[PDB]
């Protein structure tokens, strides 16, 4: 059986964006196994080392002028332009929730949202007219990994007949909250 | 003076020493090559340099490293010397088609009971 | 904050196996395919909009390999410790028996970033429509990977998803059936 | 073993005449050497072929062919004198320019 | 000066010209042939083999050439480390056709993302252009200047002798030892072109520069 | 449009 040691090397280039493009920061790090050991934070200026590991690198790296100046702008040449060039599928993306509330064992109800993006949303239960608050439990927001989200806002509940509890929900997607109703 | 040289003529060395073997080549070439030949046998090429701060594997490099610190410069090292790398080693330098060898050198390691 | 774009490479020995993938607030933007050596768009359309010299993956996973093993060696051959998965199973969306549906296999907080993953149909493996990502980065340094299996849903239909991984103590099954 | 030297050891009585069989591998195109060594010494280059006239104008009297047909870069004199009792080596130029020798053949002249 | 891809994109610095030991070994590359133990693969496998030949004789042909370019090692060294990606591809799949076939055009490639970045290195240095050159000149000049002239090859340093001879007083052939290698790698050119060997004239960049007007 | 990305740097040494 295959039980040889593993060696992993990862390298990860992160553009992290606030309010559209305005504010800009690039974190470069390197992780062997699962240890991060250097890196160069667009707020610092220059490679540091995280760990021991990585001091060599820090030194080396660091001692190369046009590098540091490559990197230096690279919130420019690299974080804002890679921004701008997917934003149309990405940022402005917008897939409209869909919206189905039924029972289930266990009484307990749940809304399920599902198919959306981005994953952003509000759901709200509701018993005609007022706001349940108590009952209420989320497992979450669930990324599928096909770009889409989907959640589950279940109900604890005690119905009559007559009864018109609805799941309302608001989303990107829509101006308008959505809105489902339940007969029981 | 030899346009290869190589250095030293002799070695006698004890089981597990360090050895280094230099070579130096006046013709401005900038390939050189490292061949160790067993007694009635041919060249088999150790390590090869196409440049200063250049070292490449060869047929047999196992238990070999070269070193090539500047362009006339090309030293062989044995970190832990063995009774098996007895043998006479011969430097070559290279630019045109031909490769020019140098006088060689003779290596023993001794001592394993 | 409001986004993340995130260019992530990893290369793991022995397998000799190496990632390039682009990120975008946990979504996968694309990869390039390790032998075929073209970019592969997570959603076709993507392709439409943008584009990816894969050649560049190629230079970058190459240097990344060069640098596994000088950490390797300069870490004294210190090899990484195993994390299990954390699996879940769900579908797409709400079942309904005769509405196409997705069981959608969940990996999460493992490492290193390699897995057998086999989807069981009553205890016999199904291929057909399968599909998988690859293995898609974490803040914590360790991987997630999804597979999916188009069906049909019935009540007499029980599924499973295999996944076998170093980290765990024997492969492990997760369960999933119509109510 | 790109070179081959079938002849181990050939002994040549003196003013006869040798031939040194010397047959390739890389069936390419063809950097043929030859190679001579003394006692206590190192090879030296005894002719090559580049591309060109199969036949070798070697030096002190020697020559070899190359023929692409029985793949063969065979080495032979006139007059074997005395002072040629030495083993020599055919071979091949690499893709470094590294020179792959064959097994070697001892002339001893009587 | 010519260049081997006229107008060059931009060339990546991935900082890996000290590295050493790049080149695979013969025996290397036959445990890797010996993978593809089938005969479907057979016919392909000779054209795998092919091409990793190509793929050496082009990354030394750069080195030859143009080990006065600084850049040089970088771009030979980046050649050697995607073949070593290229291979771990031809590990897993010794026997898929359709693969290797991918990993021959993965070569081409690779070659020719170093032309690429030969051409863009040198287009941003005129004075290693204007000295590669001056050497093409140089050489020109010892085509004639050796029309009858004696070269004993089989003796030590002929080669440098009859440069340090010729030009032995030139600022570049005196301060740079890349110019001096250049001026050499043609005496040996010049002679072999003389005496019946016209295959000189595509053997190397240098050597098409030279035998060419 | 084409994505760019940043270069992977050798370590020290």
């Amino acid at each position: 059986g295959d039980t040889r040691p593993r060696f992993l090397w990862q390298l990860k280039f992160e553009c992290h964006f606030f309010n559209g493009t305005e504010r800009v920061r690039l974190l470069e790090r390197c992780i062997y196994n699962q240890e991060e050991s250097v890196r160069f934070d667009s707020d610092v200026g220059e490679y540091r080392a995280v760990t021991e590991l990585g001091r060599p690198d820090a030194e080396y790296w660091n001692s190369q002028k046009d590098l540091l100046e490559q990197r230096r702008a690279a919130v420019d040449t690299y974080c804002r332009h890679n921004y701008g060039v997917g934003e149309s599928f990405t940022v402005q993306r917008r897939v409209e929730p869909k919206v189905t509330v039924y029972p289930s064992k266990t009484n307990l109800l749940v809304c399920s949202v599902s198919g959306f993006y981005p994953g952003s949303i509000e759901v709200r239960w509701f018993r005609n007219g007022q706001e349940e608050k108590a009952g209420v439990v989320s497992t979450g927001l669930i990324q599928n990994g096909d770009w889409t989200f989907q959640t589950l806002v279940m109900l604890e509940t005690v119905p009559r007949s007559g009864e018109v509890y609805t799941c309302q929900v608001e989303h990107p997607s829509v101006t308008s909250p959505l809105t489902v109703e339940w007969r029981a | 003076e030899a346009a290869v040289t190589q250095s030293p003529r002799n070695k006698v060395a004890v089981t597990g020493e360090k050895v280094t073997l230099s070579c130096n080549q006046t013709n401005n070439h900038n390939n050189m090559y490292w061949y160790r030949q067993d007694t009635g046998h041919e060249l088999r090429l150790i390590h090869y340099s196409y440049g200063a701060g250049s070292t490449e594997k060869g047929d047999i490099p196992d238990g070999y490293k070269a070193s090539r610190p500047s362009q006339e410069n090309f030293s062989l090292i044995l970190e832990s010397a063995t009774p098996s790398q007895t043998s006479v080693y011969f430097c070559a330098s290279g630019g045109g088609g031909t490769l020019y060898f140098g006088a060689g050198t003779r290596l023993s390691v001794l001592s394993s009971a | 904050e409001e986004h993340v774009i995130i260019q992530a490479e990893f290369y793991l020995n022995p397998d000799q196996s190496g990632e390039f993938m682009f990120d975008f607030d946990g979504d996968e933007i694309f990869h390039v395919d390790m032998a075929k050596k073209e970019t592969v768009w997570r959603l076709e359309e993507f392709g439409r909009f943008a584009s990816f010299e894969a050649q560049g993956a190629l230079a970058n996973i190459a240097v990344d390999k060069a640098n596994l093993e000088i950490m390797t060696k300069r870490s004294n051959y210190t090899p990484i410790t195993n994390v299990p998965p954390e699996v879940t199973v769900l579908t797409n969306s709400p079942v309904e028996l005769r509405e196409p549906n997705v069981l959608i296999c969940f990996i999460d907080k493992f490492t290193p970033p390699v897995v057998n993953v086999t989807w069981l149909r009553n205890g016999k493996p199904v291929t057909t429509g399968v599909s998988e990502t690859v293995f898609l980065p974490r803040e914590d340094h360790l991987f997630r990977k999804f597979h999916y299996l188009p069906f049909l849903p019935s009540t007499e239909d029980v599924y499973d998803c295999r996944v076998e991984h170093w980290g765990l103590d024997e492969p492990l099954l997760k369960h999933w059936e119509f109510d | 073993q790109s070179v081959t030297q079938p002849d181990a050891r050939v002994t040549v009585s003196e003013g006869a005449s040798l031939q040194l069989r010397c047959k390739y591998s890389y069936s390419a195109t063809p950097y043929l050497f030859w190679y001579v060594q003394y006692p206590r010494q190192g090879p030296q280059l005894l002719l090559k072929y580049y591309s060109g006239d199969p036949v070798v104008q070697g030096v002190n009297g020697f020559e070899a062919e190359f023929s692409k047909s029985n793949s063969s870069f065979h080495l032979r004199k006139a007059s074997v004198h005395r002072s040629d009792s030495a083993v020599y080596f055919c071979a091949v130029s690499g893709f470094a320019s590294a020179l792959t020798f064959g097994s070697g053949t001892k002339v001893i002249v009587l | 000066m010519k260049l081997r891809v006229e107008n060059p994109k931009k060339a990546q610095k991935h900082f890996v010209q000290n590295l050493n030991n790049v080149v695979f070994t013969n025996k290397e590359l036959e445990d890797i042939y010996n993978l593809s133990n089938k005969e479907e693969t057979k016919e392909v496998l000779k054209l795998f083999k092919l091409k990793v030949n190509q793929f050496y004789r082009h990354a030394f042909g750069i080195v030859n050439d143009y080990n006065g370019l600084l850049e040089y090692k970088e771009i030979f060294n980046m050649m050697f480390l995607k073949l070593s990606v290229v291979f771990d591809t031809q590990r897993k799949e010794a026997n898929n056709v359709e693969q290797i076939k991918r990993n021959i055009a993965i070569l081409d490639e690779i070659m020719a993302k170093a032309d690429n970045d030969l051409s863009y290195f040198i287009s941003q240095n005129k004075n290693f252009q204007e000295l590669w050159d001056k050497a093409v000149k140089l050489t020109k000049e010892m085509k004639i200047k050796l029309k009858g002239q004696k070269l004993d090859l089989r003796d030590g340093e002929v080669a440098i002798n009859k440069v340090r001879e010729l030009f032995g007083s030139d600022k570049n052939v005196k301060e740079l030892w890349w110019f001096r290698s250049l001026l050499v790698k043609g005496v040996y050119l010049i002679k072999r072109y003389y005496e019946g060997d016209i295959e000189l004239k595509t053997t190397s960049d240098f050597a098409k520069a030279v035998f060419e007007d | 449009p084409k994505y760019v990305k940043q270069n992977t740097l050798k370590l020290a040494t």
